[PDB]
């Protein structure tokens, strides 16, 4: 679209507006560990995540390294970045702040999510993982609903994908929970690709369209309602069982086709993402007329 | 309620404290005077005293303990809301350091030797009714052949777990778990009602034996969800890819076997790395 190029030139003009980062440019203005800062050396409300790593100044030089590219990815689909500094024992990471957080917390919001607004974040998703591999050779390895953020601008952008090999690795701690958005073979160990990022997406539309976490399926009870588990339980349930599908009543087949495609165990017959970008879903939802902004800002409140 | 230093065997006149020794997630780990002593304070709640005085008889159990491969434990003295644990401090470095050091040797007899130095421990261990239950390389010290096993039993009293519906695990940890602990791990599971057992134990030795010989721990590429369920299902590793003997992989189908009473004892386990080449 003509307009995104002009929003992304202007995102551009702030780039230099600042040049280095350092901890006393931020004030806390609120929390969304990521924080809402007021910088001073630029008029600019920016979004600082911190993570916290005790480790040798030899490696974070590795990874301030690899963090710098995202300096040179840009896209109206990815969120916009910064820059990147270390301080303290905690390595920041700057980018856009999104005035309407993140999917899951507007899912909280609202009851469910209607099929018309997911359509359009399916097609922004597929483009942002499409651009990420094709220009970076990079694959996201963490899509799910907590990563995808949104605006009253009425953008959606991806964020927290895994640039840096070494980071992963210098994270000492990972936090399981009960739900869980890895693939199945992922699960297996084996080999992955993009393939993964799609079923990620599979299951993050089939949670937001219905407002719950769909593995385990809930019973008959449950679903006329809506209209205690250990970790291996859960993990076993989605290598092994069949995988979530939407209700058939009240969703079109072209949706429900869509995430079941998305949702194919065997990541060789799971659709791609060249494959996502001509499904009639997106299709039939690319040439339609939804107020996106104002969805957002009537059911959350800006 | 209390306990003091003077019911010590030890006898004790002054304390000194000096600098942290390292960070961890259990307590603070100083320096100590006594000869030179590793002090460990820790702070309690105020609550699930039925807990405390439970930690209390572990702590007495620890003073019948005495073994060249089991560090010695010198006292504690309980004083609400603060803890401390005395023990007598190691020279040298942990194996976890040693193991990763390029410019250190550990050919097949060295770790044959090591791993034998750990059984013997261990075995002690087991034999007073006493389980590690967190038996790893950042808790063996090694300092030109003397090998002591330390922190046994704490794990019980750790609190290591403590976000909302969400377990924390560091990296090292799971690895470490035998199957039948690693199927129960939930965000609301707890150190103090966790199934270990003396086959636990063993099955964390058998975690160290891989990482004497690949000098890095097993699933060291995969993210925790997917070392929580291949290992649920029984999925292990083994030595080949390096060359290593069938010798010294039966070492590890043995440990890490998969039903509980497969696994041997840390007597017939000594027995089993004294007929290595
Ligand atoms: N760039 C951002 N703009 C606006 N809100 C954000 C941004 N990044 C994070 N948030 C919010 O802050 C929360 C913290 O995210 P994060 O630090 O990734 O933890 P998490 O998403 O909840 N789960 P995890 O990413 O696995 O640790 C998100 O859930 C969002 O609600
Ligand atoms: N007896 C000891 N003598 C010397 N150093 C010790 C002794 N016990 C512990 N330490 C050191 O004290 C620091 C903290 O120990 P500890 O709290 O046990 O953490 P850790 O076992 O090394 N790793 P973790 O338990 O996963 O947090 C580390 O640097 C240890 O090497
Ligand atoms: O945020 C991240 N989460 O990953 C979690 C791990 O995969 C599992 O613990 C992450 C991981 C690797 C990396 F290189 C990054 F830069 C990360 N953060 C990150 C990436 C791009 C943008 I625009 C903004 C960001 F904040
Ligand atoms: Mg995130
Ligand atoms: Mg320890």
């Amino acid at each position: 679209d003509e307009q995104q190029r002009k929003r992304l030139e202007a995102f551009l003009t702030q780039k230099q507006k600042v040049g280095e980062l350092k901890d006393d440019d931020f004030e806390k203005i609120s929390e969304l560990v990521v924080f809402k800062v007021s910088h001073k050396p630029s008029g600019l409300v920016m979004a600082r995540k911190l993570i916290h790593l005790e480790i040798k100044p030899a490696i974070r030089n590795q990874i301030i390294r690899e963090l710098q590219v995202l300096h040179e990815c840009n896209s109206p689909y990815i969120v916009g970045f910064y820059g990147a500094f270390y301080s303290d024992g905690e390595i920041s990471i700057c980018m856009e702040h999104m005035d309407g957080g993140s999917l899951d917390q507007v899912l909280k919001k609202a009851g469910r999510i209607p099929e018309q607004i997911l359509g359009k974040v399916s097609i922004a998703v597929i483009k942002g993982l499409t651009y990420l591999r094709e220009k970076h050779k990079i694959m996201h390895r963490d899509v799910k609903p907590s990563n995808i953020l949104v605006n009253s601008r009425g953008e959606i952008k991806l964020c927290d994908f895994g640039v840096s090999g070494q980071l992963i690795d210098s994270m000492a701690n990972s936090f399981v929970g009960t739900r869980s958005y890895m693939s199945p073979e992922r699960l297996q160990g084996t080999h992955y690709s993009v393939q993964s990022d799609i079923w990620s997406m599979g299951l993050s539309l089939v949670e937001m369209a219905v407002g719950r976490y769909p593995i385990p399926p809930p019973d008959a009870k449950e679903l006329e309602l809506m209209f205690p588990m250990a970790i291996f339980e859960l993990l076993d349930y989605i290598v092994n069982e069949p995988p979530p599908k939407l209700p058939s009543a009240v969703f079109s087949l072209e949706f429900q086709d869509f995430v079941n495609k998305c949702l194919i165990k065997n990541p060789a017959e799971r659709a791609d993402l060249k494959q996502l970008m001509v499904h009639a879903f997106i299709k039939r939802s690319d040439a339609e007329e939804v107020d996106f902004a104002g969805w957002l800002c009537s059911t959350i409140g800006l | 309620t209390s306990i003091f230093l003077q019911e010590w065997d030890i006898p004790f006149e002054q304390l000194e404290i000096g600098e942290l020794i390292g960070k961890g997630r259990f307590g603070q780990v100083y320096h100590g005077r006594w000869g030179e002593v590793a002090i460990r304070l820790i702070d309690i709640e105020r609550d699930n005293e039925d807990q405390l005085k439970a930690f209390k008889r572990e702590v007495m159990a620890y003073r019948q303990t005495r073994h060249e491969n089991v560090v010695l434990f010198m006292g504690a003295c309980m004083s609400p809301p603060h803890l401390a644990i005395i023990t007598s401090l190691c020279k040298g470095r942990t194996l976890y350091s040693v193991v990763r050091d390029a410019k250190i040797v550990l050919d097949v007899n060295k770790t044959r030797q090591i791993a034998q130095e750990i059984v013997k421990g261990m075995g002690y261990l087991h034999a007073k009714g006493i389980l590690h239950k967190d038996l790893k390389s950042k808790n063996v010290f090694y300092d030109n052949g003397k090998v002591v096993i330390t922190d046994f039993g704490l794990f019980s009293i750790s609190g290591v777990l403590q976000r909302e519906d969400k377990l924390r695990i560091q990296n090292g940890w799971l690895c470490h778990l035998a199957p039948e602990i690693i199927r129960q791990l939930s965000p609301d599971t707890e150190e103090d009602k966790l199934p270990f057992s003396k086959h636990s134990d063993v099955f964390a030795l058998g975690t160290i034996w891989y990482e004497l010989h690949a000098r890095e721990w097993p699933f060291k590429t995969q993210p925790a969800e997917a070392i929580i369920w291949q290992m649920g299902t029984g999925m292990k590793p083994n030595l080949s890819q390096i060359g290593m003997g069938k010798e010294i992989s039966d070492i590890l189908l043995f440990c890490w076997a998969f039903e509980q009473e497969e696994r041997p004892t840390f007597t017939k386990l000594m027995d089993m790395l004294e007929k290595l080449p």
